[PDB]
């Protein structure tokens, strides 16, 4: 589909479970069953391993870049029940924090919108979700949601930063009390929405449409529309698009995107075009876009091996 | 845009009325306008309006006397039950098609098999205390209840006929209930069913059995049966 | 050795079912589910994937594979659009709204009447858009017609004049493919080439063609009344009497065209269809000229033509279905299933526009589907400029969500190519002020550049002096752009022309002040601290008092000292230098260098300052030429008290304090 670009020999010894570009698209973080997190500085072509970060005792499942306003920070989560925060200072990568407050595998990590501060959500196979907060002064603060999912949490995704009433006149200097939300998917077949109220996290909604384990959840970035959109995928081979047209009604409507013949592993939103990337057990990556009639169409099918 | 879509229907309605043509159904014109707005809640609202307005229109001089007549009140409750039964049958269908691997729908069409496949989703673990046995591994009273909740009394009668040796006199009461146009027992059969309910069924550990007897026997109207009627 | 085995680096071919029943065990699924890939796409169309000597993962760019290069053309159109743009300035998020519903149809029709000068080379990349925009000009033109009215408009004249303009459009849409046809139908056929000449008139030359083989019938006729109705009655009568059982083959189709019937079940039981072998466009034109009076309206022409491809309870559907100008080739074979398929087909714009002429209710959510014009569900182009013209021609039934989506998609496209400020103009029309504000700030923080260049400065001057954007916001974006990666150099400068009533101070102090003292670069520090020292900025800066005073004073003292001394060493400034310096002793006393370098720099500065002070006092309190060599009999208690409260390392600072104490002891001995 797209013209062929650089090939990166990662020198790995196993399957890369997940990969994320940094905010400016100058670096690629990758993580594997080999227990390493590898960072590549692929600027203007030129594949370049710049760090091999070792600190996990098991397979690393997900990596998340923080917003560059806090410097070059990377989170990783693993089967070893740990979340590690890596920071680059003067071109040296170091472990700056380690969180061990989960009793089972930590399957997903997601940084909050930078407007909320330096906040990390972590979903675990112990069924809990932990919110790690860095205030600039002292240790990381931890708010743990115990029994968030009955069997295990597989995925976490933050809601976009929305200022309530952004079309209402306000003073030049003021603090915008953001509604902090995130979505989680679990092994109880539920997609759950969470809200911060009075410094505590509460379950705001349960979304029931999957018939087997929710594998991934992705909150669509705000494109300046009032409609909030979430994608979820599951072991049942379904992908759902959840829409909420009014933030006051909290009414979420599921629309079936597609049903694959195999498991769907990950869902990811394009920042600018509301395009959903869907990764299946069939070793395909499909791209989906909503048409003007509200129908979802597959706009590309990317097979392993056509590069 | 919504108000303009309806104002066009009011114009088209009034134009036909003024020209002395057959009066179009304002419900159908407004339903066709609602379907064009792509709002599901408004579409579901007009489907409900259409179902509840499909009653025998009596040209009464007095709308109050017509509305308060026992025949008209019974027609509204029949249409409300039909709406809720069709809505729940569609919910059961969508829930089964969303969970095909767990539901095990099989290849035989019909409400009986749809309800069995729905029970694999709603009752994945055997509930202790269910009574009068199982048909093909599914609880008899749960099958009867969800067939009735889908409005398919013939699918429920198929369950009752398969479990006839466990259900006893209930089969005869249920056959009388189906053959009545108003889904009513005779006062004699109803009083027999109510007496049986108070003596034996009220203390049953099976919540589906209790609910099915309370529906057919129109009794224990204080019980909400929240174990089986959660919405 | 030095050879190797040879690593099999395949993500294994296709073992599956074993591990699969193994996982059918539901006791664990997180390992089952390690195998595949949790990979998603990122911004600027950066695609991340894990799919395929080596064997591992490829990561191949994926922007737009269709129409990647096509600049010049949009440049002309977009310029035209924004030159026709209008500007609102009441909130810190400005608001664009098209100029009131006028001139855009003549801007677009004028623009394609320039692309026609070089459109020859392009094949099917403009004719579709040309058909649509010239249809929009014919229908809701609603523009100049050489004064269509020089004096006053009568709706009959206004509608007849629109039928002239749309008849000239229809003739021009047919004129090319008709001279292809007239090159092929060789000598001759008055039952074919005569028909095609009539499907696009130009009757002027249709007469010279009758000359050769055309009949009298046609040279005589080359506007009546029901004259043609009596032709019709004559036909009815042959019919009731079987008078036309033997007659010319499609000459009957031509005769029925002169008399509008226009589908005829003959006494042979033949369905003599006049309309077949045409497109819906010519089929509706045949209804507008030959089936109907020479005076009528278009909504009625449209609804009769729709109830002509739509069937009847006695009749074959006799008009062609209005397919888009591409899909025509694959007319779906309607095998016993026509309607259920029609309830899924797009219909090209021109009929949605001819309705919106007629009426105000039909769905803008169908009319703006970009696979009408093309079929790549990506680029809209036509959709955005058509939405601006539809907003100029009133019409407000479109949902806000679909506005936000259409603006987000065209802004995402513009970038896909890699564009800039006209995307800001398109966003400046969104009615939601904080979403207009947030989208423009986020897009600036993606794409703005901390190498300043003629291309950056062109986009920046366009943003400020055309789109009304600011100077400090771009600099703030550059500051973000540095912190996340570098540096120490441009970030300070870009933050400079950006108030940091707190952060600015923070940063400057903990870094630039220590290095500028080591290198003594007071000047470059003197701007930021001078600008922060304003009487309104001093009110708002945390720690302002403290540090402001501190550094400002260091630099000032040095300068004043030197200059004045030389100059002529005037007394009063010297009083105010004394006043500043005597207080500054008791301020250097309190430095809270909470960190290392903090203390590093503190020491550095104390040292340098002390050196400078020594040198300056050198010629300070008046060399006593008249006294027995300027003996310092006078002793200041305040200097000794300030030294005690002065805070620095116990080594060098206390050694200096001990030297001062020895000097004080010598002064006491002199007093004795």
């Amino acid at each position: 589909m797209v013209s062929v670009i650089n090939t990166v020999d990662t020198s790995h010894e196993d399957m890369i479970h997940d990969a994320q570009m940094d905010y400016y698209g100058i670096r690629l973080a990758t993580c594997s069953s080999d227990r390493s997190v590898k960072i590549f500085d692929v600027k203007n072509g030129g594949q370049i391993l710049i760090a091999d970060l070792r600190g996990h005792d098991g397979p690393v499942w997900q990596v998340a870049w923080a917003h560059p306003m806090y410097g070059n920070i990377l989170a990783s989560c693993s089967y070893d029940r740990k979340v590690i925060i890596w920071k680059e200072e003067n071109g040296t990568w170091e472990k700056t924090y380690e969180y061990t407050g989960h009793d089972s595998s930590v399957n997903s990590v997601c940084w909050a919108p930078h407007d909320f501060g330096l906040v990390l959500a972590c979903g675990s196979s112990d069924g809990a979700i932990s919110i790690l907060t860095f205030t600039g002064d002292g240790p990381w603060e931890v708010k743990k949601i115990s029994n968030a999912h009955t069997i295990g949490c597989n995925a976490v995704s933050w809601a976009p930063s929305v200022i309530p009433g952004s079309l209402v006149d306000q003073p030049s200097s003021q603090k915008p009390n953001y509604i902090k939300r995130f979505v989680s998917g679990g092994c109880d077949n539920l997609v759950k929405i969470w809200r911060e109220e009075d410094g505590q996290w509460k379950e705001d909604q349960k979304l029931e449409a999957h018939s087997d384990w929710v594998r991934d959840v992705a909150w669509a970035p705000s494109i300046g529309l009032p409609t909030s959109t979430i994608a979820s995928c599951s072991q049942d081979g379904r992908v759902y698009i959840w829409t909420s047209d009014d933030a006051a009604t909290n009414c979420w409507t599921p629309k079936l995107l597609h049903k694959f013949n195999d498991v769907v592993w990950h869902v990811s939103w394009s920042i600018t075009a509301n395009i959903l990337a869907v990764s299946g057990g069939d070793n395909k990556v499909t791209l989906w876009k909503e048409s003007v009639d509200g129908q979802w169409a597959c706009i590309s099918d990317v097979n392993k091996g056509q590069g | 845009n919504v108000e303009m879509a309806y104002a066009r229907q009011m114009y088209m309605y009034n134009e036909k009325v003024v020209s002395g043509h057959l009066q179009p159904s304002l419900v159908d014109l407004c339903t066709e306008a609602a379907e064009r707005l792509d709002d599901k809640n408004v579409s579901d609202l007009w489907v409900m309006v259409k179902q509840m307005t499909d009653v025998p229109l009596i040209p009464a001089s007095d709308t109050l006397k017509s509305r308060c007549s026992g025949q008209m009140q019974m027609a509204f409750v029949r249409q409300a039950l039909n709406y809720l039964e069709q809505s729940y049958k569609n919910y059961t269908l969508i829930s089964v098609f969303a969970n095909l691997q767990q539901a095990q729908l099989g290849g035989v069409p019909g409400t009986y098999n749809l309800v069995r496949s729905f029970l694999n989703i709603r009752l994945p673990t055997p509930i202790p205390g269910l009574q009068d046995g199982e048909i093909e591994g599914y609880p008899v009273w749960a099958l009867i209840y969800y067939c009735m909740r889908c409005g398919d009394l013939m699918a429920a009668q198929q369950v009752v006929n398969r479990a006839q040796h466990q259900l006893g006199d209930f089969k005869n009461c249920f056959q009388e209930y189906i053959h009545n146009k108003d889904r009513r027992l005779s006062p004699t059969t109803e009083n027999k069913l109510r007496l049986h309910y108070r003596r034996a069924v009220r203390a049953s550990t099976d919540p589906y059995k209790r609910a099915v007897y309370c529906i057919i026997g129109r009794c224990d109207v204080s019980d909400n049966h929240s174990e089986v009627a959660d919405k | 050795r030095t050879v190797g085995t040879r690593r099999q680096q395949e993500l294994v071919p296709l073992e599956k079912s074993v591990t699969h029943g193994r996982g059918s065990l539901l006791i664990d699924m997180g390992l089952f589910m390690g195998r595949s890939f949790r990979v998603g796409w990122g911004p600027n169309w950066t695609l991340v994937h894990n799919g395929d000597s080596p064997f591992k993962v490829h990561m191949e760019k994926l922007s737009l594979e269709q129409k990647s290069r096509e600049l010049q053309s949009y440049l002309m159109p977009l310029e035209i659009e924004l030159k026709n743009s209008s500007v609102d300035r009441s909130a810190q998020c400005p608001h664009f709204k098209p100029n009131a519903g006028v001139a855009a149809i003549h801007d677009y029709a004028g623009w394609v009447r320039n692309l026609s000068n070089e459109a020859g080379e392009l094949e099917a990349v403009v004719k579709q858009w040309g058909l649509t925009w010239t249809l929009c000009e014919s229908l809701w033109g609603q523009l100049k017609e050489l004064e269509a009215s020089l004096d006053e408009p009568n709706e009959y004249v206004r509608n007849l004049e629109r039928r002239k303009a749309f008849s000239h459009w229809l003739a021009h849409t047919a004129e090319e493919r008709i001279e292809e046809e007239v090159s092929l139908y060789g000598p001759e056929r008055h039952v074919e080439a005569v028909f095609s000449f009539l499907t696009g008139g130009r009757i002027s030359d249709a007469c010279r063609l009758a000359q050769k083989s055309g009949d009298h019938r046609l040279s005589l006729l080359l506007g009546s009344q029901e004259m043609r109705e009596l032709i019709s009655l004559q036909l009815v009568d042959w019919n009731k009497l079987q008078v036309d059982h033997y007659i010319q083959e499609e000459r009957l189709r031509v005769f029925c065209l002169l008399s509008g019937t226009p589908v005829w079940r003959s006494s042979d039981n033949r369905s003599i269809n006049v309309c077949s072998q045409l497109d819906w466009k010519r089929t509706l034109a045949v209804h507008l000229w030959y089936m109907l009076p020479p005076t009528a309206t278009i909504a009625q022409a449209l609804r009769l033509y729709e109830r002509a491809f739509q069937e009847h309870e006695e009749g074959e559907p006799y008009a062609c279905y209005p397919l888009p100008p591409y899909l025509e080739d694959c007319s779906i074979s309607l095998g016993d299933e026509p309607s259920a398929k029609f309830s899924s087909l797009q219909r090209d714009v021109c009929v949605h526009l001819l309705k919106l002429y007629s009426e105000r209710q039909y769905d803008l959510c169908q009319l703006l589907d970009p696979s009408s014009v093309t079929p790549d569900p990506l680029d809209y182009r036509l959709s955005w400029h058509l939405w601006m013209v539809l907003q100029a021609l009133n019409y407000t039934h479109l949902s806000e969500h679909r506005q936000g989506t259409l603006h987000a998609s065209y802004a995402a496209q513009l970038e896909n190519v890699g564009l800039w400020e006209w995307a800001i103009f398109v966003l400046l029309h969104i009615p939601h002020p904080h979403i207009r504000e947030a989208g423009v700030r986020e897009l600036l923080n993606r794409q703005c550049v901390v190498r300043e260049s003629p291309e950056s400065l062109a986009k920046e001057n366009f943003l400020i002096h055309r789109l009304c954007v600011p100077a400090q916001w771009v600099h703030e974006a550059k500051a973000i752009r540095s912190r996340r990666d570098g540096d120490r150099h441009k970030e300070a400068l870009y933050l400079l022309k950006g108030h940091q009533w707190n952060p600015c101070h923070k940063l400057v102090t903990r870094h630039l002040a220590a290095d500028a003292v080591i290198n003594e670069n007071y000047r470059y520090l003197q701007s930021f601290l001078g600008e922060l020292s304003n009487p309104e900025h001093c009110k708002h800066i945390q720690d302002w008092e403290t540090a402001g005073k501190v550094y400002l004073d260091y630099i000032r003292v040095i300068d004043m000292l030197n200059l004045i001394q030389q100059d002529e060493s005037s007394g009063c400034e010297l009083e105010k230098l004394h006043t500043k310096v005597m207080s500054l002793c008791k301020w250097v006393e309190l430095i809270h260098c909470y960190t290392a370098k903090d203390r590093l720099a503190q020491s550095e500065m104390a040292k340098r300052v002390a050196n400078i002070l020594r040198v300056v006092l050198s010629l300070q309190q008046p060399p006593e030429s008249m006294s027995d060599s300027s003996e310092p009999r006078v002793p200041l208690r305040l200097l000794a008290p300030h030294i005690g409260r002065l805070p620095m390392p116990e080594d060098y600072a206390l050694e200096e304090l001990r030297g001062l104490t020895q000097s004080y002891l010598r002064e006491l001995i002199c007093d004795s």
